[PDB]
């Protein structure tokens, strides 16, 4: 029972840490993508008033 | 390569004859309407943003001074207004009524009674787009606006000449936090103090016909609606009608701080401000910016919230109170229109909707919500229990996610989760039952020492009827003296200890 | 004088037609008589042609009818330069705002002008000393550059403003420049009175500091116009006088806002999540002009706000290219028990190298950050673990870094009400040469609340012995 | 050296510690700040492609860096949104990718008839956070022989220079180079990209 | 086409790239007069595209095996210069970026690569 509840304390470390990493990635993806909405979005309405 | 003005009809006036109409300044003749924009062609001698009125009856506003035309918003229905019709200009900017005699009315956006009572005797008459105090005239927020919540006046305490905005989703606290502030300052103003006193401001823009009569009835059961202005702008009407209702509002609750009394204006809600400016401004010929508004967007916002300040005691002593409600999409405050008005007030209070539907009535989030004038705008007496509030609060957030986990708390684990699960049940209130300052100082100070752990959970609501309506039988004198002197010295402190301990063994 | 005719009037953008061979060029200032108004600004933007050019309104345009007079300056707006300005308000016209006279000034400078050319500019980076210990050690702020303050409400950034431009004025004789640029209306109240009670701007005896009033209650031309009213009057102490000037840009993030504001509504295209086109073009033109030259300096204290959390966002990336240093001011302190709140290994700096401060200075700045990077990541265990269940080198790691944290803040003069020790003014070599004899075990005996809120070697000695007898 | 975007103060302390170690007697500077107009910026790099090229049409080898490419394509955005364009990707006209392929494509290495000169191109691409699946970022590696990516994990770690040796690869990089470097790094690049895959899960 | 139909031969049609005839008539249609499509690119992505891809097919008088290669814009196939080249090709190769990284040689991806002999 002590062996079982130590590893768990590391494999949920290692688990709050892989969750960490994959944060990270996900929010300069999800950066990238609100500008480029408003980019986007903003072209749209720029081709429709100017014809 | 083209352009408008002399166009066939228009061009075959000046060929015959270089005079015609003597006129050519105060009046002027429609060629194109449409989308409620008129382009009067002439009117020379008419300012910017002034006031005009057609051949049936409908009023414009000349916002787009071309060098032939004259692009006019109208205010009413595009049906009345044709081609060839006779436009005639009032010589007058965009004014509105203020005075003492507005209060008790419901007034529209030109200030019109709509309410059905007469007239209105006003005082004075003032511009909509007026300019807002300097660094001069304005001096540090010390007095303190009573809002009635438990955990608005102990967190994020808001004071006369701030802004105080008022973030949220739908249907999660929006419109709650500003009318039961507005209803708890009965107890000042059915007085003789005109300095405690606060004209509230409803403005009105963006609802239904429905939902604004609804708020009129409540407020007039209660003996709320005899000193405070409402802003009828529904959606119904033109697109110059609500994006006005900002700056027409603010020039009647201007009236007060100018005089020696408090205004406090609740501009709701802000999103539908913001969308009836750029309706104006889209068919007017006019390039447009990010999420589909004009160059002016953060102006628009930002030029309407700083004329609501706090005096000096050389202008007045007075101050206004500027309340606007941002409605978010689906709980991002950092968009496009949510993060241009938390950026120019001083503090927002966020409306998340998991809390509501949990047990915190109102769910105001205390990690996200706080306020920029601390607590300088309090009163002495909810400032001694509140500094050791924040505290314990802030460090039951963080530790929250072990409530699931009870068979394995420690000594501290456990003093920390039953004392922050007390303090957030007692801050809970229904709606319409604003507190004042001296029943929510006794609940706040019985459960920051100690008092109220041995209690349990499901007994937090039982435990604040009960001990606020045996204080005011038994120690009456200790309730008096908290809201007359506003502190609490040493004599205080050693009386309310003795009652709250003689009233946990029942 | 050059007369105009107002031809158009759609909200900041208003057209005048002059005559032939009279007409304005770019960025000149056109005066317009008002009603309870001076003069309205209107800098001349571009040229339509057909004797026509636009111009934008520096103020409001509401109550202008089509024919006003439109007389011409001449040249650009220009402000009031030199001492006169110290302690007044002023604003993007050079108009006071304070209600305390006019500012009486000998000349005017405009606000238009080019920078320094690639012959007169500094052929060395240098170090500009502040004062803080936890400044010239770790992030060193270059001489003639930009650094970027970073840091939300309540943390110390009102507080650090106030306190560097009192030691740069004392141990350098360099006046400061605070330009609020996109402030609120109950922000610009409270920093007037709070620098009148700790004795930065004096009405009766001198100031130190320059205030330029920039609201965001006015139109797209006066916010976009204020960073170049504050500049200028910085640039003209260190080329006429020669003096390090300190400018402040409160914030960063307004300027960028307001310059896409009034060129969106010209009629340009706009570009990357709705920002202007020319966007390299406008922040490079005012970052250039404070640089160092022959005669002096101008360093760049700027508020650099990320847009929703994003550094790779068009307002912030375009910044962060001229910010030579950095004062990242984060939330981990503060109630801590350091004053002030000062991040040792997020704040860095491109001034921090071994060419620039010499071989002795890097070697303490490297040494103080890796004992301060070992600990930090080694919070987690021992939170878990303990604190006697270590090694011998990590027990003794750990000592030294808890007394080396509190060593670096110090306590500044303006701050001496909140706290209630005496301001603490330390030298670039009085900092070195206490971090060097910590870390070689020389103050391993002593206790670790002796450096707290201390300033030099001399003041760990004397705070010690005083400490228990 | 062609300085292209970078700031005023950075251009005169860059050209003073070259001559002080002599290497400014035979190099070029093309300055280019941000501080003057759209024009100035983008013709840049076509200003500077043509002055190395004469040393290449007549025997000599030259070595052009275009500091930065980034900083290129948003001084050319700029002049084209002014002139009613239309915007494809992150605000950009239709020819971005010819600019950037155009200069790039005379830097090469002529023929024993040409005078046997060459010339080397040296362009750094600024990433918004690592992300090398850009518009301006994809459009510069299809047209180079290589690249050398820069992470800024291990450059904070004390590894300078942070050199990804699973990301960085050179195609005409093994037939030109030096026999003694080769023979005595036999499968360095393999054993690198091996070892850092092995060390970050153990 | 010469090759296939006058003479009677299998020809080899190697493109490289396919997708750089989409993007050089995208530069050039904005001062023809056209207005812009999606992404900045031409109205006509789909005419003319369709012309040049249906003349590279099999006839009676003889085959063409064409073997072109497409670039996809910044790592993206939900692009209009990829997505319409979809429907004209019998088989198609997709190499995505994260399996080149890996030490895929090369990053076949068996998820997206699909033709019409696969039966
Ligand atoms: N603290 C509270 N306790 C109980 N009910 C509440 C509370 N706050 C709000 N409500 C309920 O929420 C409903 C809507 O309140 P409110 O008018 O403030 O928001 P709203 O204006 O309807 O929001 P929206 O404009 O998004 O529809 C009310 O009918 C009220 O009964
Ligand atoms: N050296 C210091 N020692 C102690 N407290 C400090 C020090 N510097 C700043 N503070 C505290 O930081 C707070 C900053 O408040 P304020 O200026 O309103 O917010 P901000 O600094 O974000 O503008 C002050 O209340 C002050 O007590
Ligand atoms: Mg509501």
């Amino acid at each position: 029972y002590a062996s079982e509840i130590s590893a768990r304390r590391n494999a949920m470390d290692n688990a709050s840490k892989n969750a960490g990493e994959m944060i990270n990635k996900y929010s300069i993806l999800y950066n990238r993508t609100r500008q480029a909405v408003i980019t986007n979005e903003l072209v749209d309405i720029i081709t429709g008033a100017s014809s | 390569k083209a352009a408008p003005t002399e166009v066939s009809s228009i061009l075959e006036s000046k060929i015959r004859g270089v005079s015609d109409e003597a006129n050519l300044d105060e009046t002027g003749r429609v060629l194109s309407v449409g989308d409620g924009i008129a382009r009067v062609f002439g009117l020379n001698n008419c300012q910017a943003e002034e006031l005009v009125e057609f051949a049936s009856g409908v009023k414009g506003m000349a916002l787009n001074l071309e060098p032939g035309q004259v692009g006019i918003v109208l205010f009413g229905s595009d049906r009345e207004v044709k081609e060839g019709e006779i436009v005639k200009r009032t010589g007058k900017i965009v004014d509105v009524p203020i005075g003492p005699g507005m209060l008790g009315r419901v007034v529209d956006a030109l200030g019109n009674p709509i309410d059905g009572k007469g007239p209105i005797e006003a005082t004075g008459y003032a511009i909509a787009q007026l300019k807002a105090p300097g660094i001069l005239p304005r001096r540090s927020v010390f007095e303190p606006m009573q809002t009635g919540l438990k955990a608005v006046d102990a967190l994020v305490p808001i004071g006369r000449g701030q802004r105080e905005l008022i973030i949220g989703d739908r249907q999660t606290g929006k419109t709650a936090v500003a009318l039961d502030t507005i209803l708890n300052q009965k107890r000042w103003n059915d007085g003789n103090d005109e300095s405690k006193k606060l004209y509230c401001v409803y403005v009105a823009v963006g609802q239904k016909r429905s939902t604004v009569a609804q708020l009129v009835q409540t407020l007039e059961q209660n003996d709320a609606m005899k000193y405070s202005i409402v802003v009828a702008a529904t959606a119904s009407e033109a697109a110059p009608l609500q994006y006005l209702a900002p700056f027409t509002a603010c020039a009647i609750a201007e009236w007060f701080r100018d005089n020696g009394k408090h205004a406090l204006i609740v501009y709701d809600d802000l999103s539908k401000q913001a969308v009836a400016y750029r309706q104006l401004s889209l068919l007017l010929r006019r390039p447009p910016g990010r999420e589909a508004y004009p160059g002016d967007v953060f102006y628009l916002h930002s030029r309407l919230l700083e004329r609501a300040a706090k005096m000096s005691d050389a202008n007045g002593g007075g101050s206004l109170t500027a309340l606007p409600v941002i409605e978010t999409q689906g709980g991002d405050v950092s968009a496009y229109i949510p993060t241009n008005v938390i950026s120019i007030t001083d503090g927002q209070i966020f409306l998340e909707a998991e809390l509501f539907y949990k047990g915190i009535r109102p769910a105001i989030n205390v990690g996200l919500s706080v306020s920029r004038v601390g607590s300088a705008a309090q009163v002495k007496a909810m400032k001694q229990v509140a500094g050791s509030l924040k505290l314990f609060l802030a460090q039951y957030r963080e530790v929250a996610a072990f409530a699931q986990f009870g068979s394995d708390l420690d000594a501290s684990t456990k003093q920390t989760l039953s004392r922050g699960e007390r303090l957030t049940q007692l801050l809970k209130q229904k709606q319409y039952s604003p507190q004042a300052s001296e029943e929510q100082v006794p609940v706040i100070y019985a459960g920051v020492n100690g008092f109220l752990d041995n209690i349990p959970i499901e007994r937090i609501p039982e435990f604040e009827e009960q001990f606020i309506a045996y204080l005011k039988a038994n120690e009456g004198d200790i309730l008096e003296a908290i809201r007359t002197k506003g502190e609490l010295s040493s004599e205080l402190l050693d009386k309310l200890k003795s009652a709250t301990e003689t009233f946990v063994a029942t | 004088p050059a007369s105009g005719k107002i031809r158009a009037v759609i909200g900041a953008v208003v057209d005048v037609q002059f005559e032939q061979g009279e007409l304005p060029a770019i960025l000149n200032a056109l005066t317009i008589d008002q009603g309870n108004n001076q003069k309205l600004v209107l800098e001349v933007a571009q040229h339509l042609g057909e004797n026509a050019v636009r111009a934008i309104a520096m103020d409001g345009t509401e109550g202008l009818v089509r024919g006003q007079t439109v007389v011409d300056t001449g040249a650009p707006i220009s402000v009031p330069v030199g001492r006169g300005t110290l302690g007044r308000i002023i604003n993007v016209v050079g108009e006071p705002i304070d209600e305390r006279g006019p500012i009486e000034c000998k000349q005017r400078n405009p606000i238009h002008a080019d920078p320094p050319s690639f012959v007169e500019q500094s052929t060395e980076a240098e170090v500009l000393e502040t004062g803080i210990k936890v400044v010239d050690l770790l992030a060193p702020y270059a001489r003639g550059g930009k650094i970027g303050l970073f840091g939300g409400a309540g943390v110390g950034k009102t507080v650090f403003i106030q306190e560097l431009i009192n030691n740069i004025a004392k141990a350098h004789g360099g006046f400061s420049v605070f330009t609020g640029v996109g402030e609120r209306t109950r922000e610009g109240n409270d920093l007037y009175r709070e620098m009148k009670e700790t004795g930065v701007i004096n009405l009766e005896g001198e100031s130190k500091v320059a205030l330029v009033f920039g609201q965001m209650n006015e139109p797209p031309g006066a916010r976009a116009r204020v960073a170049l009213t504050g500049l200028t009057i910085a640039e003209y102490f260190r080329d006429e006088e020669g003096q390090d000037v300190l400018l402040f840009v409160d914030n960063i993030f307004r300027f960028t806002q307001a310059g896409s504001e009034v060129s969106a509504l010209l009629g340009r295209i706009p570009s990357a999540v709705g920002y202007q086109p020319t966007l390299a073009t406008d922040m490079g033109l005012l970052q250039e002009r404070i640089t160092t030259t022959r005669k002096g300096s101008v360093t760049s204290v700027q508020a650099v706000y990320v847009p929703a959390d994003d550094l790779t966002d068009p307002a912030p990336a375009t910044t962060f290219a001229h910010l030579d240093a950095t004062t990242v001011l984060s939330r981990g302190i503060s109630e801590l028990g350091i004053y002030p709140a000062v991040d040792p290994l997020d704040s860095k700096s491109r001034l921090l190298d071994v060419s620039v401060v010499g071989q002795e200075h890097y070697d303490v700045a490297t040494g103080v950050q890796q004992t301060l990077q070992a600990y930090k990541s080694l919070q987690d265990i021992i939170a878990i673990l303990g604190m006697d269940e270590l090694s011998e080198q990590d027990k003794l790691t750990v000592e030294r870094a808890r007394k080396i944290q509190r060593f670096l803040s110090q306590p500044f003069a303006v701050a001496e009400v909140f706290t209630g020790i005496e301001g603490k003014l330390v030298r670039l070599k009085d900092t070195i040469a206490s971090f060097k004899a910590v870390l070689e075990g020389k103050y391993d005996h002593l206790p670790e609340n002796a450096f707290y809120m201390v300033g030099g070697i001399e003041d760990v000695v004397a705070k010690a012995e005083k400490i228990a007898a």
